[PDB]
RNA sequence: GGAACAAUUGGAGGGCAAGUCUGGUGCCAGCAGCCGCGGUAAUUCCAGCUCCAAUAGCGUAUAUU
């Protein structure tokens, strides 16, 4: 029926399959607020340069 | 040919019947009797 | 000086015949210059030096070799039937017939070396 | 130091067509060395010896004159891309051309 | 069984048509009545898709099954005469 | 399913497996390979393990 | 921090320089405290020397 | 069991044989003659039919050439080996001989037909090669490595 | 010259979705999965995944020994 009434069949850019680059994903360091390195103890107080 | 197995698989899927038969035909149309009975032997297998 | 000199009885005609077949098993090195090389690379199973060989300091260097690599070598008194033996056309004075893991030959050369280690 | 250093990574040194025994200590140094040089193979004096603009004063020196140093830089980019891959400028092109 | 090797039956009712997991072996599962002596039992298919082209009232060859319901005896291997594994490797239609 | 060359032709199948089984039997002992090179002695090419003791115990 | 007890005292307390408080630092305050990268005073006499090299 | 099966790999490995069919029957018939070894010992000496049976098998197997002239007593013909028989191999010959590259190369030569002992074609790398007929291991006539025609790719290529 | 002049039979394993099903003190787990949004002259996919055995013969049932 398509080639007859000179049809092209329907194709859709979001539905064909693609090759996915996936960036080595890596976070943020650990951020930790002003008052609680304040207020904690001693022993585990962060040093920092 | 196509035909030919067209009908075998009809027959069996609306039914295998009693009975059917073989029938090599055209052996005339045949040069070398080796040849002739190698095939004969391959067409036997094949509808076994 | 040669006093690990071959004798008659079948011994020199061994040797010989071992060498024919190490000529066709392409398994032997020729000539003064190769059963150095040979020997120095110590892959020689075996070697046979000459002993009418005019004057004999070529085989008595290579027993210097053979005595720091320890291998067989043993004295035969024709290097023309050296030649022969061999299928040369040009007489020998000097042969190195080495080792493979897979031959029947290589029990021909253990047989032979226990005679000439008898020998010597 | 850096001589050991060299050494203790041989391993890389020949780009894939020599591989040692990988002797490691965490502690890459000996507590008894002495820094030498070879003499002479007068048995090989055609090839087995180098050349006065290739005798060179030190062993990083030797395998920085000879070649491949090319290769080393090759591979050393790779992985400065592979490294570079998500880590943060790839991050900003992202709020880049999201906040546009 | 008997003292066969094999039996011949009849395809009662594929107990375990109303399933959730595919390849449980209650999925698998066929009550059939062993020809001879007239008995129900059960027995497993190898394999769902087989489970797919067999139905009722077929001839139903089997025979022993050794190596999540231990029990079964008996395995299915022929029905109407044709092998399971060569319909299930897509070799012979069933005769019908 | 596929199948492949090697499950093909059973010969070459039995080639390729007895290297592979060769390739990895350097990996546990050494094989004498022939001796030492035509170009001279040019060392222990691959490393010296001083800590290292392969003999057998009797 | 919630668990910790008001009163504590190791020696470090007397030999770092801790974290204090908004008011304290002011405006370079992040309360982790600070380790000396690793500089010194120079007295005299070792500038002395070093300046005469340079 | 590994043994048995790191056994015969390796010897088709050294001996590119084509499968453990082959193998097994090259071990059958050293079972059949090991255990005639095995019975002659169990015959005592100077038993003339121990005397008899013997140097006619010793003769038999120095004949057919895989065991050592050297030899000739039935311990060493109870301590042959699969190896030597397996050396005693057509296409081993021709390998060791260096008429091919390799012993894959020696069997495809024996299967499409270029090399000949003394006389013959034979198609198949599994014949028994005597002392005597070891020498006369040759190309054929019919062979492009021995004359006669080029070849077909040669042929091919020259048109 | 392999997409062929078209090797087979068993066994074990690994990889998966805008899919399905079931369980629960949230993201976990389980079984599973040709079924997916589109699309059949479209796709070109693990591109022919890996390994063990036998190999032009082998598997399974039962009886067994």
């Amino acid at each position: 029926i398509r080639r007859a009434e000179n049809i092209p069949t329907p194709q859709n850019p979001n539905s064909t399959y693609r090759k996915i680059e996936r960036p080595e994903r890596h976070f943020n360091p650990l951020r930790v607020p002003k008052n609680l390195a304040a207020e904690l103890p001693f022993k585990s107080q962060i040093v920092q340069t | 040919e196509m035909e030919t197995m067209e009908f075998l698989n009809i027959l069996a899927n609306t039914g295998m019947p009693g009975n059917v038969f073989g029938i090599l035909t055209h052996l005339d149309l045949f040069k070398k009797p080796s040849a002739l009975k190698d095939a004969k032997k391959r067409l036997k297998h094949r509808l076994w | 000086a040669a006093w690990p000199k071959a004798e008659d009885p079948a011994l020199v005609q061994e040797l010989l015949d071992c060498v024919q077949q190490a000529s066709h098993y392409r398994q032997l090195k020729k000539g003064a210059n190769e059963t150095t090389k040979s020997v120095n690379r110590g892959t020689s199973e075996l070697v046979i030096l000459a002993a009418d060989t005019q004057p004999l300091s070529i085989v008595l260097h290579i027993p210097l070799i053979c005595e720091e690599k320890n291998v067989p070598y043993v004295y035969v008194p024709s290097k023309v039937a050296l030649g022969r033996a061999c299928g040369v056309s040009r007489a020998v004075i000097a042969v190195s017939l080495t080792s493979n893991e897979a031959s029947d030959l290589n029990s021909k050369i253990r047989a032979l070396r226990d005679k000439v280690e008898r020998l010597a | 130091k850096r001589d050991l250093q060299l050494l203790r990574m041989r391993d890389v040194v020949a780009m894939g067509k020599q591989f040692f025994k990988k002797d490691n200590r965490k502690d890459f140094v000996p507590e008894y060395c002495q820094v030498g040089t070879i003499i002479a193979g007068a048995t090989d004096g055609v090839s087995g010896r180098l050349t006065r603009k290739e005798r060179k004063r030190t062993i990083v020196e030797e395998v920085l004159s000879s070649d491949s140093v090319s290769k080393y830089k090759r591979k050393y980019h790779e992985i400065q891309e592979h490294k570079k891959s998500g880590r943060k400028g790839y991050y900003k092109k992202l709020m880049a051309a999201r906040k546009r | 069984f008997g003292g066969s090797s094999h039996a011949k039956g009849i395809v009662l009712e594929k107990v375990g048509v109303e399933a959730k997991q595919p390849n449980s072996a209650i999925r698998k599962c066929v009550r059939v009545q062993l020809i001879k002596n007239g008995k129900k039992v059960t027995a497993f298919v190898p394999n769902d898709g087989c489970l797919n082209f067999v139905d009722e009232n077929d001839e139903v060859l089997l025979a022993g099954f050794g190596r999540d319901i231990p029990g079964v005896r008996f395995k299915v291997v022929k029905v109407s005469g044709v092998g399971l594994l060569a319909l299930w490797k897509e070799k012979k239609e069933k005769p019908r | 399913p596929n199948r492949k060359k090697e499950q093909r032709n059973p010969r070459v199948k039995k080639r390729k497996k007895y290297e592979e089984k060769q390739k990895k039997l350097r990996s546990v002992k050494a094989v004498y390979k022939g001796g030492e090179g035509p170009g001279g002695y040019q060392g222990e090419l691959s490393g010296i393990k001083t800590n290292l003791v392969k003999s057998v115990k009797l | 921090a919630a668990e910790r007890n008001e009163d504590e005292f190791y020696f470090g307390m007397m030999s770092r320089k801790g974290p204090g408080s908004a008011l304290t630092r002011g405006k370079g305050f992040t309360g982790t405290v600070d380790g000396d990268r690793g500089n010194k005073a120079l007295s005299v006499e070792t500038v002395r020397l070093l300046k005469t090299q340079d | 069991e590994a043994a048995r099966l790191d056994s015969e790999l390796k010897l088709v490995g050294e001996y590119g044989l084509r499968n453990k069919r082959e193998v097994w029957r090259v071990l059958l018939t050293l079972s059949k003659i090991r255990r005639a070894a095995r019975i002659l010992l169990t015959l005592d000496e100077k038993d003339p039919k121990r005397l008899f049976e013997g140097n006619a098998l010793i003769r038999r197997l120095v004949r057919i050439g895989v065991l050592d002239e050297s030899r000739m007593k039935l311990d060493y013909v109870l301590a042959l080996k699969a190896e030597d028989f397996l050396e005693r191999r057509l296409q081993t010959l021709v390998y060791k001989l260096g008429l091919a590259k390799s012993i894959h190369h020696a069997r495809v030569l024996i299967r499409q037909r270029h090399i000949r002992v003394g006389k013959q074609i034979v198609n198949v790398p599994s014949f028994m090669v005597r002392l005597d007929s070891q020498k006369h291991i040759d190309f054929a006539l019919t062979s492009p490595f021995g004359g006669g025609r080029p070849g077909r790719v040669r042929r091919k290529k020259a048109k």
